């Protein structure tokens, strides 16, 4: 089975360089060209370039001439892409797609999320709401934040909205679960790995 | 650079119907170097149809492709639960290789009116106007400040389509300052309702 | 008998 | 930019009174944009057909312009070819032993 | 004997006039049998030999669509080659492509070839092993990398060794009474005086097929083998009795030797 294992996510500062690896297995590595594709948030796909795994020959999209560089290693059957001079516009998901013997991208890696920001790590700020209840997380960084309710004992109507990036460069999500009208007498479970905080609160008018 | 254009942007259909997706190329492309790709939100793209018509390994027989020149078509025999995602077309026929803008397949249900729930700011913030279980996604949350329209002041966020009721939920948060908010004394325009709700 | 359209662009 | 090579000849052996075909075989030129006219005593013959455009191994094109004619005593035939490699159009008269 | 099928393509771009001038011809040995012109009215592949007209409308339909695809590729190639060399959009340029397959005496595959040119200069060519491309410059090296990605040489190799040869056998069979019938050169000699002491003897070779023929005055001046216009060919060699006219042609069981009389 053809398996393309990529590297993990990376949060870097502007002006830095990152290198993504793509491990190939399950087929003859030198029989297929290896391509690289970038996909921004809410955007479509863009071909960056390809590389011949036999002699290292490369071709690039004109936009990425000087932004990304492709290399391979026939020993470990690994393809590399180094992205230099990173800016906030370089933050996207990067894939390595194998070229079919006669065309197309027949197999893709799982993807590698890249984030370029000047921030390091922030902390959530739970602001509960109660007139359905609410657990509004505000001003955190980076992704993600797991928001549960009643430790999982209330998952019917749990509308956890996706995070939005604010003008300050921080994210903010809101977890809302609906309760019936006969619920005047009936806890949030936000979690953030870099924040080391599990802000559990309550909602009462 | 050959530009690939897909039509429409979003396509609302029901499980069990046919789906015909179009991809217009700005220049003539050999059918041997045209491909279709499916991508479920959260996962990676997957090759469906290569050579404009050849079915990839493991793709169900309900997916069929055709086309030539500058007009190509992707056909789904019967829309199944998994077959509701984003579909892309591409060409590997002329450098640089380009993709299409994509096409999202949305579950078609019934025009369910939203249940607006106004939430004043908290304390320990902004005002949140939640719409719950509304279909279609096309909803207009216009904020009012002393009987006046507001523009560029609300951070919105829409969830994915409910995998059981085919509905959406929006969290329009009208951001404001603690000083300007205390100096003044939402309006939902969804197809389900017939009057802009406000509270 | 011309070949198929397997030749891509340059 | 290689100049064309011109051969003016008849398909069948020349004989006065008998109808024949006057040929002008232009070869070895590049690019393919060329102009060829068969001339009879300076008069531009209008009923002139040409072959299909093909090239040799060295990528130089060649064409065969022809028309049906009847050679007679004291009747000069020629071929006028023009090309970008020529500042002046070239004329090659027809010889019955050439 | 040995035989070959060859296809020649030419696309001349014309700035400000939309589609480039695409012309294609097909050959079986020294005999043209198909043609196409993007400026013609039929807008389809047309026969140029009597024996090829034995093919039904299904043959001419597929050949018309395939030759139109060739023009569509050469149209994108002209636009790309304009960007590879960064040339003006108001200038005219030419792309030429040729390929074909040869068979031996057993009518089995012998050799294949494919060449591509731009403005009359060599651009990229397939090697005789039918598995690697010879690139002229850096622009062609980019194209070689592009073709090695989709293994175009492997697909073209399968055509030259299979489809090209099989249809060459069918063309030779349907064109049996012309493609496999050699025409011996009708010979005659001419004498002329060019100097006060030296003369010129011109040995004529007319109405022969195939085109290959050798005329020498071994123990001179000869022109190119020209077409007569009826499918046959012409050629002559001159010199100004230690050497006679030695004519050698496939249509002659024994070579012909002629002297002035």
């Amino acid at each position: 089975e053809v398996q393309l294992q990529q590297s993990g996510p990376e949060l870097v500062k502007p002006g830095a360089s990152v290198k993504i690896s793509c491990k190939a297995s399950g087929y003859t590595f030198t029989d297929h060209f290896m391509n690289w594709v970038r996909q921004s948030h809410g955007k479509s796909l863009e071909w960056i370039g390809d590389i011949n795994p036999n002699n290292g020959g490369t071709s690039y999209n004109q936009k990425f001439k000087g932004k990304a560089t492709l290399t391979v290693d026939k020993s470990s059957s690994t393809a590399f892409m180094e992205v230099r001079s990173l800016t906030s516009d370089d933050s996207a998901v990067y894939y390595c797609a194998r070229r079919g013997y006669y065309g197309s991208f027949d197999y893709w890696g799982q993807g590698t999320t890249l984030t370029v920001s000047s921030a390091s790590t922030k902390g959530p700020s739970v602001f509960p709401l109660a007139p359905a209840l609410g657990c509004l997380v505000k001003d955190y960084f980076p992704e993600p934040v797991t928001v549960s309710w009643n430790s999982g004992a209330l998952t019917s109507g749990v509308h956890t909205f996706p995070a939005v990036l604010q003008s300050s460069g921080l994210y903010s999500l809101s977890s809302v679960v609906t309760v019936p009208s006969s619920s005047l007498g009936t806890i949030c479970n936000v979690n953030h790995k870099p924040s080391n905080t599990k802000v559990d609160k309550r909602v009462e008018p | 650079e050959i530009v690939m254009t897909q039509s429409p942007a979003t396509l609302s259909l029901s499980p069990g119907e046919r789906a015909t997706l179009s991809c217009r190329a700005s220049q003539g492309v050999s059918s041997s170097y045209f491909s279709w790709y499916q991508q479920t939100p959260g996962q990676a793209p997957r090759l469906l149809i290569s050579g404009a018509s050849t079915r990839a390994t493991g793709i169900p027989a309900r997916f069929s492709g055709s086309g030539s020149g500058t007009d190509f078509t992707l056909t789904i025999s019967s829309l199944q639960p998994e077959d509701f995602a984003v579909y892309y077309c591409q060409q590997d026929y002329n450098l640089p290789y380009t993709f299409g803008q994509g096409t999202k397949l949305e579950i078609k249900r019934t025009v369910a009116a939203p249940s607006v729930f106004i939430f004043p700011p908290s304390d320990e913030a902004s005002v949140v106007c939640l719409l719950n279980n509304f279909y279609p996604r096309e909803a207009k949350v216009q904020w009012k400040v002393d009987n006046a329209l507001q523009s560029g002041n609300s951070q919105e966020s829409v969830t994915e389509q409910d995998s059981k009721d085919s509905t959406y939920s929006l969290s329009s948060t009208l951001t404001l300052s603690k000083a300007d908010y205390e100096k003044h004394k939402c309006e939902v325009t969804h197809q389900g309702l017939s009057s802009p709700v406000t509270k | 008998f011309l070949p198929s359209d397997f030749f891509p662009s340059i | 930019q290689r100049t064309p090579k011109i051969q003016v000849y008849s398909r069948h052996p020349a004989e006065n009174g008998k109808s024949n075909f006057l040929n002008c075989y232009v070869s070895g030129f590049h690019p393919s944009d060329i102009e060829v006219d068969l001339l009879k005593n300076g008069e531009r013959i209008e009923k002139v057909e040409h072959s299909d455009l093909s090239f040799s191994k060295d990528w130089s094109f060649y064409l065969l312009y022809y028309t049906e004619f009847t050679p007679t005593e004291k009747d000069e035939y020629a071929c006028r070819v023009n090309h970008v490699t020529l500042s002046q159009p070239k004329i090659v008269k027809w010889d019955r032993d050439m | 004997g040995s035989h070959s099928m060859r296809y020649f393509f030419t696309s001349v771009s014309r700035p400000g006039r939309g589609e480039p001038r695409f012309i294609a011809v097909g050959y079986v040995d020294d005999t043209q049998f198909v043609r196409f012109d993007s400026d013609a009215a039929s807008q389809r592949m047309e026969p140029r030999a009597p024996w090829i007209e034995q093919e039904g409308p299904e043959y001419w339909d597929g050949e018309t669509r395939k030759v139109k695809a060739h023009s569509q590729t050469h149209r994108v190639d002209l636009g790309t080659l304009r960007g590879y060399y960064n040339q003006s959009e108001a200038g005219s340029h030419t792309v030429q492509r040729m390929y074909g397959c040869d068979v031996g005496s057993d009518w089995r595959f012998l050799r294949g070839y494919h060449q591509y040119a731009y403005d009359g200069k060599d651009y990229i060519a397939l090697k005789e092993d039918l598995r690697s491309w010879t690139a002229a410059d850096m622009a062609a090296q980019t194209t070689k990398h592009k073709w090695e990605a989709a293994h175009v040489a492997e697909q073209l190799r399968a055509y030259l060794e299979g489809t090209c040869v099989e249809w060459l056998r069918r063309y030779l069979e349907n064109g049996k009474e012309t493609l496999q019938r050699t025409d011996a050169p009708k010979t005659h000699m001419t004498h002329h005086a060019v100097s006060d002491h030296e003369a010129t003897l011109r040995c004529w070779a007319l109405s022969f097929y195939p085109a290959e023929i050798t005329l020498t005055w071994q123990r001179t001046e000869l022109v190119e083998t020209r077409p007569a216009g009826d499918g046959t060919f012409q050629k002559w060699a001159a010199v100004v009795q230690r050497y006679t006219c030695h004519v050698q042609h496939e249509g002659l069981p024994k070579p012909l030797t002629l002297r002035w009389e």
